[PDB]
């Protein structure tokens, strides 16, 4: 039982250039100097793999802290220039006074070759290309009211941007701690949960209170923002925040005594929206901080770290064991307490599947005033964080795989809950390989047979709602149990969690913010779509996993690395049996289920909750076409990828012009991904060869000898292109389409 | 005491298996067991027999009822005709399977789980096989007869 | 011996040792009621050859699609056997 | 099976053998070469057509090469 | 030994009561959520009635029967396997 | 080397099985036997997947492919410096003593090996595929 | 509220009984918890917190009162805030 102590080395490297002269210093093949092109390839692929860099687990650990901190830094240097442009260069001032109408903008182009043209007629007496990114709306909800505290904020960034770069700094040159400091992981957990969730959302919850609830709900009042009193007013001045709410005139004589419910105007649970704005009530989020405040400070003193009290992680795992798996969670302590990759496997897939669901509830349960009703962020926040997991999911997949083939003992891990998942991974990988055929056989013909009936005029033989009915009556269910939930189950909620489980369609200034979603058919059948591809990847990911060390094929696997090309052409051909290739089919896959599920989103979004209400029911943007085009491959070919390419493709002209040619360039980028992809190195060596020899005949032969690119390394440009082209393609349609509709 | 459930297949822990409660349960062991393709010291014709009547019965009922004529008075009729041609070319696809599968020696013996060394399957061999795809073909095209015959008797069919 | 304790190799008992075990079969020689096996004998007797087989399946073919085209379509009212019986439409340029 | 064949350029390093995963080569006393010894392939069955001896056979050009032709069981690398 | 051991369920019959009868009646005790006092299983048992009425006509989508029969199995199967778990850990050394 | 060493029923590994191990290629075809002196109990990686305990002393291990039984092998003398031999045994139960198949680990030459598929000449005096046309030939390496 | 309150004596009885109850071994504490224990009848006492620096003969500790007011204020919360929804 360690204490719990900080520990360092003091200066254990010097702060010198010399190293900045000489490339490839942290390896070794690397270090002697570049034989070939290849040599830059390799200096790039391992310039963060520290675990092959040294053997000693000490260094690798500060060279992450500090390289954490690095990224904190440009993180900050990132947000401190949105806040920057949002001050100098945007109309957030215009925007708060006519949000409905004014479109939020915070770039403009200088102009030089004709692209003045981008800054578009965005409102308030200001040009500019219009922005997605929910900025204003955050901003606005935050209670900033002047562009002042836009940049005072701004600067605070950059100021701590550079503080995070100082503290990489320091705690790799000056103060690196020690690996006994890295791995007191209860610690970890108790501070990260009390103090960088707990007290994080606790200040959040203070400032939602002070600051944004009394500017915001001045705001829904209709006062100007220029004459709303500044937050320290409303902070320092009690009677000023109890005139808004009169509850600020008790003091914390209620907090004390356990009064609470003398909090109830400022601290609510109302549900839903606020009908003025179309986002969630500012009460409910600063008590919603609140209790997630209070929630994480009391579970951040679970685990025993200097006293007696707590838990310890390592006995909680190895008690977890039962008839079924052995010696169960034994040994995990070891691998997650001694392994990068392992804690970096889970934390990106817990990081990827939190921001689906970020982008999940966010659409749905909109928390910014005024983002509901701007289709155009909401649309794009959503398919963001959605890219963002499945990105994450799949570099979780590889990570674990990289933590599979490197940092795994076999010794260590003998009859636990890994090793006999390595024991029956054939089980595992066949049956889902039969779930994975089974969900596109089954998804693919009820939209191919409904192609096939429709072709051949037989709407009567087709899986329509009108032919045959594969209501989604589980779904149905839960949303009908979701909406009558403030009424029996959640007796004090003054209403649901979300419009759109049903009843009382929210709009704002015509525009509905929220609708309650229905389920049709051709919800059954996109969302079996979804569930067949996120299985395939899974099954792509997990076998790679699985067989990362070993297979039928080759047994001899774990000492090929994790990252290699083949084996081969042998027993057949060995192409692709890496981890990493698995990754690259694993990553092909992920793309290809995200952009169903954007589409999804954007068209049932179009067809059956976005629109306007004018009085006489709602007059949606593609009218409601879904429920009856949607079960269809030319349904989705004709009425959401040809009607609503038109915003596109006929934006020359205007201020969409960008999104169009940004959409001809990402088409061309996954055309020109194809090409690394259906070749191999082979040819292109060969042709490099003739290219040399041409050199060569003019005395122009480079020192560096030119290479063609690793077969990984091809297969790596080849997705990355494709990933880069297939997704920008859609962000221009997405952008261009929703910007134009409105 | 710790009691582990899952174990090597037999005890033999370098098989490409593991007995589990799906395998070797007892309820799982006597049902498989006592199925016809298991019953391997039966005629392999009676055997096929009953596999048919089974497969023949059920086969009939997604023509009937998600057929092209499901909502005409001849929904059944179809349904049937189209079991029926299913069971024809399911013994056409077993008839080539018996012609082909069984060419071999396989001079490995078998033994049951108990080491008790028992004969080899007397349908696992082309004559028993084609005396296997005769009794399917019987207990399909009956099967098939016997599912239009309850679709048209049946008091709570619909 | 197979059976000795952590012994998994036999020449003299290779089935075990290669795994070839029956794992749910059964050699009970009787399972049907005798003269229902009568029968379904009876039934097949003529099927139990697989030429013979060929030759009924060769048949029913023939038969099947003969009776198809001639008299199976038009009872079962297929639209194709069904005439168009409406007018007919002219493509662009006047084109019927 | 495949075909593997040794030409006279080999030193005798022993990599290509040490590189074989199925024991297909081995090292042969040779007066040719300094090293005094030379590979050889008689288990020419076992060749899964992996080429790791060819990855591993550091003469230019190579003196083990494997020619992919007839594939069995074992040159498919099938456990099945 | 290594031989699968086919008494694996284990299956004891004051386990199936307990686990039983020990969720019954605590989703028979009042709750003061529901209308009247109810419980769970009242409320349950008045929809299975209100539904058994019309036998062949099974409950409509929007009926609670549905809500109160997953509030109940999900605590009724919770019970099984967490009793399961917590007797046979208790005779074996899990516990002590 | 008088003789190659005989196939004793010497103890298994320590393992719970696996779902990698013996397909049905064993019962009908053939499978190999990689059996080797462990100077002392540890736990070492079935190629299959999952890990097992060798026992002091002899071993026995069954696996489906030579390249498995020479993986581990392999395995066993690059860390662990044991000595292992391989045997191959069909169905018809007569086993076949494969690794070294000399006595001796192939890297170290050793007096008695004759050279097999040898050519005398370099890469390139290999005449063209043109010359041994519509002949029973391989290819230019075989002539 | 006051003192003699139902809000202040709830908070003052759960002070008292989950200090006392730590004190004399009855709850899990600083010097003796379920950390590294057998059963779930009997705690251990922890050798790492042995000692740990008090002057009450028990050994009972700051900690020891800090985790034991957290843990009855927590439990008075929710006491008291019972019957406080609106619903
Ligand atoms: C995520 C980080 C980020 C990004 C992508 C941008 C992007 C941009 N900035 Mg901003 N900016 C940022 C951070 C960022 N900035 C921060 C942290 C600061 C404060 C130090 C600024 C301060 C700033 C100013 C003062 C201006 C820009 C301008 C611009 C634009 C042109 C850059 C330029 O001058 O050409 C590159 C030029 C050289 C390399 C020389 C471009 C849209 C310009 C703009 O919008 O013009 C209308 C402009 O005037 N930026
Ligand atoms: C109350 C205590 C506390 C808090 C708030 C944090 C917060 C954080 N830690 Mg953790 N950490 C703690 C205690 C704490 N730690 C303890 C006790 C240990 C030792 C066991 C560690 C060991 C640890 C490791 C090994 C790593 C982190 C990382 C991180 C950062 C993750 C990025 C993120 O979520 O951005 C949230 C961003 C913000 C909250 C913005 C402000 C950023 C600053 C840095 C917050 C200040 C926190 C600091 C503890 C207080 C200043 C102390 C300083 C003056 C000495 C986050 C800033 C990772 C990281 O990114 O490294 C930099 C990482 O690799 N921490
Ligand atoms: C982290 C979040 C956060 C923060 C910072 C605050 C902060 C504040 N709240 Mg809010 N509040 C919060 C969350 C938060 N709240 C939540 C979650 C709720 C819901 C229950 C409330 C509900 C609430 C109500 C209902 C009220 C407040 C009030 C207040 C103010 C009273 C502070 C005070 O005197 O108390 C005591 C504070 C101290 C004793 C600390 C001061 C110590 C100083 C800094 C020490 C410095 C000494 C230094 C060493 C040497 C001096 C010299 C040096 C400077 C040179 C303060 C601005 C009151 C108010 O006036 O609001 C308008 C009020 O009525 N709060
Ligand atoms: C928390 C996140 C995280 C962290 C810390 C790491 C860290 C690491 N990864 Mg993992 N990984 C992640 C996320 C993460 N990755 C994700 C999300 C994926 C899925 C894509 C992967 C997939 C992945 C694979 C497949 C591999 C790694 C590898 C590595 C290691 C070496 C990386 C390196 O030096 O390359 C430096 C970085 C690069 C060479 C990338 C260059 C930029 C690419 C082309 C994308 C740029 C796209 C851009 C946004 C579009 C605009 C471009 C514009 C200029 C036109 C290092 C341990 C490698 C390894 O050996 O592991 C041990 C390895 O093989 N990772
Ligand atoms: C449209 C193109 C396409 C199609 C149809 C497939 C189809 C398939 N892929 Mg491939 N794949 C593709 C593109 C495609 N892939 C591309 C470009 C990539 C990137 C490299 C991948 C990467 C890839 C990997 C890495 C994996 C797959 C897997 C799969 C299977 C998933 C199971 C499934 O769909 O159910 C079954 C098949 C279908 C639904 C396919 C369509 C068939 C329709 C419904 C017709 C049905 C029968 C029809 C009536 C014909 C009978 C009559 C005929 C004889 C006349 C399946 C064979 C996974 C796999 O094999 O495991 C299951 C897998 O691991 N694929
Ligand atoms: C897998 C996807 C899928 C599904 C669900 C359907 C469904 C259907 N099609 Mg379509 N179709 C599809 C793909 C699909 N099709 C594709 C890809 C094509 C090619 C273009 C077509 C072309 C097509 C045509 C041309 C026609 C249909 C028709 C039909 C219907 C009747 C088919 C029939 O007679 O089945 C017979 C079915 C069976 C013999 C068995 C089905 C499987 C059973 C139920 C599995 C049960 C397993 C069980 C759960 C396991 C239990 C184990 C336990 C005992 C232990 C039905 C609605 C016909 C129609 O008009 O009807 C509307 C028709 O004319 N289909
Ligand atoms: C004795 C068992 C039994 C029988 C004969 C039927 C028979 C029928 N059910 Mg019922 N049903 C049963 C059990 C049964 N169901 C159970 C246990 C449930 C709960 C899961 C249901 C739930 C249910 C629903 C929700 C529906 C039916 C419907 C139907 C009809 C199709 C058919 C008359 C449907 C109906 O009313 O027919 C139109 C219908 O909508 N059943
Ligand atoms: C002994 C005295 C006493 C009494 C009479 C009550 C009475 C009540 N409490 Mg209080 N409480 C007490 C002690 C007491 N509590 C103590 C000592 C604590 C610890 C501090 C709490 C902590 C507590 C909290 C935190 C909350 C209550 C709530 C409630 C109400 C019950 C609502 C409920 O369960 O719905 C039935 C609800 C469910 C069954 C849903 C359960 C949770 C779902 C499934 C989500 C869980 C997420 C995840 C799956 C969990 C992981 C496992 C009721 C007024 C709630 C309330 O007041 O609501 C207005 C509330 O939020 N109590
Ligand atoms: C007998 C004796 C004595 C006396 C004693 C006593 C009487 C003690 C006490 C003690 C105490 C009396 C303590 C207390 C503590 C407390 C605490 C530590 C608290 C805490 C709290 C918290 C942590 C909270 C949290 C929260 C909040 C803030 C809000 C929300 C909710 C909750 C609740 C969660 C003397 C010394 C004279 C001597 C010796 C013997
Ligand atoms: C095109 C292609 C190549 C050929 C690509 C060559 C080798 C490299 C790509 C070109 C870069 C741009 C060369 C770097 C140029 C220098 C940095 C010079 C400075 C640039 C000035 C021109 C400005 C492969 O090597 C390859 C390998 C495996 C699978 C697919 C492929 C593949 O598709
Ligand atoms: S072949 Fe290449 S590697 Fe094998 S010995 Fe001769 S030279 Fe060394
Ligand atoms: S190909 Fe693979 S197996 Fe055949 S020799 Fe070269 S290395 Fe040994």
């Amino acid at each position: 039982i360690k204490t719990v102590k900080i520990v360092v080395d003091r200066d254990p490297v010097p702060t010198s250039f010399e190293k900045w002269a000489k490339p490839g210093h942290f390896s070794r093949t690397l270090a002697k100097g570049p034989a070939t092109t290849t040599w830059v390839w390799d200096l790039h692929a391992d310039a963060h793999d520290f675990d092959s860099h040294t053997t000693d687990l000490e260094d690798i650990s500060r060279k992450v802290f500090s390289a954490h901190f690095g990224q904190l830094g440009v993180i900050f240097i990132w947000l401190s220039g949105m806040y920057f442009h949002g001050a100098r260069f945007s109309n957030y001032e215009a925007w708060l006074s006519d949000p409905t109408h004014i479109k939020p903008s915070a770039q403009v182009v200088w102009p030089i070759v004709g692209q003045e043209i981008l800054n578009g007629d965005v409102g308030g007496g200001f040009q500019g290309v219009q922005i997605t990114s929910g900025f204003f709306q955050l901003w606005r909800g935050s209670g900033i009211t002047s562009e002042l505290q836009l940049y005072s904020t701004a600067i605070g960034a950059l100021i701590c941007a550079g503080l995070m770069f100082f503290a990489g700094w320091w705690h790799y040159h000056k103060a690196a701690p020690k690996l006994e400091w890295f791995q007191n992981v209860e610690s970890m957990m108790n501070h990260h949960l009390a103090g960088l969730l707990g007290l994080g959302s606790l200040a959040w919850a203070g400032h939602q209170i002070h600051i944004a609830l009394p500017v915001n709900t001045l705001l829904d009042a209709g006062v100007d923002p220029k004459e709303i009193p500044l937050p320290h007013e409303f902070m320092l001045n009690r009677a000023l925040m109890a005139e808004l709410y009169p509850s600020f005139a008790k003091g914390l004589t209620p907090f004390f005594t356990f009064n609470w419910t003398e909090y109830s105007d400022f601290l609510t649970f109302r549900g839903g929206l606020n009908p003025v704005t179309g986002g969630l009530w500012l009460t409910d989020m600063a008590h919603h901080h609140l209790a997630i405040a209070v929630l994480f400070l009391v579970a951040g003193h679970q685990y025993r770290t200097n006293w007696g009290i707590g838990h310890s992680m390592k006995e909680i795992l190895e008690a977890h064991k039962g008839p079924f798996t052995g010696e169960g969670h034994k040994g995990l302590y070891e691998i997650l307490t001694t392994s990068w990759h392992a804690q970096l496997a889970i934390n990106l897939a817990l990081m990827g599947s939190l921001s689906i669901i970020v982008s999940h509830h966010m659409y749905s349960m909109p928390p910014y005033p005024y983002l509901a009703t701007d289709y155009g962020t909401q649309l794009s926040l959503f398919t963001h964080h959605m890219w963002i997991g499945g990105f994450c999911i799949c570099g979780a997949a590889a990570h674990a795989a990289i933590f599979m083939v490197r940092d795994y003992d076999p010794a260590t891990n003998y009859n636990n809950v890994l090793d006999r998942v390595l024991r029956h991974r054939d089980a595992i990988i066949s049956h889902l390989n039969w779930v994975c055929i089974f969900l596109g056989f089954h998804s693919f013909g009820l939209y191919i047979h409904n192609d096939t009936m429709s072709a051949l005029g037989r709407p009567q033989d087709m899986f329509s709602d009108t032919a045959i009915q594969l209501q989604p009556i589980f779904a149905q269910f839960v949303q009908h149990t979701h909406a009558l939930a403030p009424e029996l189950t959640a007796p004090t909620a003054a209403g649901s969690t979300s419009a759109s489980w049903g009843g009382d369609i929210v709009a704002v200034g015509g525009k509905i913010a929220m609708m309650p979603i229905s389920l049709g058919t051709s919800d059954f059948m996109v969302h079996h779509i979804h569930a067949f591809t996120i299985h395939v990847t899974v099954l792509i990911l997990l076998k790679g996993v699985l067989f990362a060390r070993s297979s039928r094929l080759i047994p001899d696997k774990a000492n090929l690395g994790f990252r290699f090309p083949c084996d081969g052409p042998g027993r057949g051909g060995t192409c692709q049996v890496s981890a990493w290739d698995h990754v690259f089919l694993g990553l092909f896959w992920m793309y290809n289920s995200i952009s169903i599920v954007i589409f999804h989103f954007s068209w049932k979004m179009q067809s059956d909750v976005w629109g306007s209400v004018t009085g006489n029911g709602v007059s949606h943007i593609t009218g409601g076409n879904f429920a009856q085009s949607a079960n269809t491959i030319n349904g989705w070919l004709r009425d959401f990828l040809w009607a609503q390419s038109s915003q596109v493709i006929q934006s020359y002209g205007s201020a969409l012009s960008a999104y169009g040619l940004i959409f001809l360039g990402a088409h061309f980028i996954w055309a020109f991904s194809l090409m690394f992809l259906f070749s191999g190195r082979g040819y292109w060596q060969e042709l490099i060869e003739s290219i040399v020899w041409a050199h060569n005949k003019l005395k122009v032969a480079p020192a560096i000898q030119p290479r063609a690119l690793s077969i990984t390394q091809g297969r790596a440009v080849g997705v990355a292109h494709y990933l880069l082209g297939g997704i920008a393609t859609t962000w221009s349609f997405f952008l261009a389409r929703i910007i134009a509709v409105g | 005491d710790k009691v582990q459930i899952v174990k090597p297949i037999n005890g033999d822990p370098f098989i490409g298996m593991l007995e589990t409660p799906v395998t070797s349960s007892p309820d799982v062991a006597n049902f498989l067991s006592n199925l016809p393709a298991y019953r391997t010291g039966v005629a392999p014709l009676l055997r096929g027999v009953e596999v048919g009547l089974a497969h023949g019965f059920f086969v009939t009922g997604p023509f009937i009822k998600l057929g092209p004529l499901r909502s005409t008075d001849a929904a059944e009729l179809a349904g049937c005709l189209s079991g029926a041609g299913l069971v024809l070319i399911l013994t056409a696809c077993l008839s080539i399977y018996g012609a082909t599968a069984f060419q071999r020696e396989e001079v490995v013996g078998l033994k049951t789980l108990s080491g008790r060394t028992i004969a080899k399957d007397p349908l696992q061999s082309s004559e028993g096989w084609a005396s296997f795809t005769s009794g399917w073909l019987v207990g399909g095209l009956s099967g098939v007869a016997w599912s239009y015959v309850l679709t048209q008797v049946l008091p709570y069919y619909s | 011996k197979y059976g000795d304790e952590s012994v998994y190799f036999d020449l003299s008992d290779v089935e075990a040792t290669t795994g070839s075990w029956d794992v749910y079969g059964v050699d009970s020689a009787s399972r049907y009621p005798e003269q229902q096996a009568a029968f379904f004998e009876a039934a097949a007797q003529g099927l139990g050859r697989r030429e013979a087989v060929y030759s009924v399946l060769a048949v029913s073919a023939g038969l099947l699609t003969v009776a198809y085209g001639v008299k199976g379509a038009k009872d079962a009212k297929l639209p194709i056997t069904v005439g168009p019986q409406q007018p007919a439409q002219v493509g662009p340029r006047d084109r019927i | 099976s495949h075909a593997v064949k040794i030409y006279d350029t080999c030193i005798g390093c022993t990599q290509c053998v040490r590189a074989c995963p199925t024991d297909v080569l081995e090292m042969v006393p040779w007066d040719g070469c300094k090293a005094g010894q030379i590979a050889s392939a008689p288990r020419t069955e076992d060749c899964v057509g992996c080429k790791r001896c060819e990855a591993a056979c550091p003469t230019d050009f190579l003196s083990v090469r494997v020619y992919l032709g007839s594939e069995t069981t074992r040159s498919m690398g099938l456990a099945y | 030994d290594l031989k699968f051991d086919d008494d694996w369920k284990k299956s004891n019959v004051a386990v199936h009561l307990a686990s039983l009868f020990g969720w019954v009646i605590p989703s028979a005790s009042p709750c003061p959520a529901f209308p009247d006092n109810a419980s769970l299983f009242k409320v349950f048992s008045d929809r299975i009635s209100e539904n058994l009425a019309h036998f062949p006509t099974g409950p409509s989508a929007d009926d609670p029967i549905w809500l109160y029969m997953l509030t109940w199995h999900m605590g009724l199967f919770a019970c099984m396997m967490f009793g399961q778990i917590g007797v046979q850990a208790r005779k074996q050394g899990y516990f002590g | 080397w008088t003789a190659p060493k005989l196939d004793p029923n010497t103890p298994s590994p320590i393992f719970g099985g696996s779902t990698g191990g013996l397909l049905r290629k064993a019962q009908v075809e053939e499978f190999y036997v990689l059996t080797w002196e462990a100077k002392k109990e540890a736990i070492f990686e079935m190629p299959t997947g999952g890990a097992a305990i060798m026992r002091k002393g002899p071993n026995l291990l069954k696996l489906a492919r030579k390249e498995q039984c020479l993986a581990l092998l392999n395995t066993f003398r690059s860390k662990m410096k044991l000595d292992g031999c391989i045997y191959r045994v069909f169905p018809s139960g007569e086993v076949q003593y494969l690794h070294p198949k000399d006595g001796v680990y192939p890297e170290k030459v050793n007096k008695g090996r004759v050279g097999a598929n040898q050519n005398m000449r370099s890469i390139g005096k290999n005449t063209n595929p043109a010359k041994i046309k519509f002949q029973g030939k391989l290819g230019p390496f075989e002539v | 509220w006051s003192i003699g309150s139902t809000e202040n004596m709830i908070v003052c009885f759960n002070t008292t009984a989950i200090l006392g109850a730590m004190r004399f071994g009855l709850m899990p504490s600083v010097k003796k918890n379920f950390n590294g224990a057998s059963s779930h009848t009997a705690m251990v006492e922890q050798a790492n917190a042995k000692t740990i620096g008090s002057r009450d003969p028990s050994g009972f500790t700051a900690v020891d009162v800090l985790a034991g007011g957290s843990l009855a204020t927590i439990i008075s919360a929710g006491e008291i805030l019972a019957g406080q929804v609106p619903y």
